[PDB]
């Protein structure tokens, strides 16, 4: 029923061969929205990131009747995403 | 219970006051002694054992200045969750 898209937010910096960054998250604000799913892992308001696990801040997923409508749900939620303290693959 | 009953007969005021305190603050037995007598220090984290495999992870971040009511704001983090508690400064 319709289409669905997943992508994952990590502490990988695209400007540096996708190295997993280590540090404290000082600001975390996510999206939410109808047909948006945010499975959270390392990305929250407080505690820092250990270098010893596959980096996963938030798993993000969107869903609507058409691929284009689900894609425009995906960009919006990616644009609403705000993480400072570490680098992210969001751009 | 029966324990309640002779407890109150043995100790009227004292028992009543314990109930008053329990309603207000819950079961204090479980706090470690230093926390029971002194509370917590800024940036301190404390484990309270509740049951096997069950514990409270409380971190005290800071305490605010008394606002225009003498109410200070304590910024907490309980089990990975931002929390605010307002206390009358005596």
């Amino acid at each position: 029923l319709g289409y669905a898209i997943q992508c994952r937010i990590t502490t990988e910096d695209p400007l540096n061969d996708f190295m997993p960054d280590t540090g404290t998250i000082i600001a975390y604000r996510s999206s939410g929205g109808f047909g948006v799913r945010l499975d959270a892992g390392d990305g929250f308001q407080g505690a820092e990131i250990s270098p010893y696990y596959d980096s996963l801040l938030v798993k993000l997923s969107t869903h609507a009747i058409s691929f284009k409508q689900a894609e425009e749900k995906m960009v919006r939620s990616l644009r609403e995403m705000r993480i400072r303290g570490v680098k992210t693959n969001i751009p | 219970t029966e324990q309640d009953i002779i407890s109150y007969v043995l100790y009227p005021k004292v028992y009543e006051q314990y109930i008053q305190t329990r309603n207000q603050y819950g079961n204090l037995s479980l706090l470690d002694t230093p926390t029971f007598f002194f509370g917590m220090r800024n940036g301190e984290t404390v484990e309270i054992e509740i049951d096997k495999g069950k514990r409270l992870i409380i971190k005290l971040e800071t305490i605010s200045e008394p606002d225009e009511n003498g109410n200070r704001t304590i910024y907490y983090a309980m089990n990975g969750q931002a929390r605010r508690i307002y206390i009358k400064d005596e």
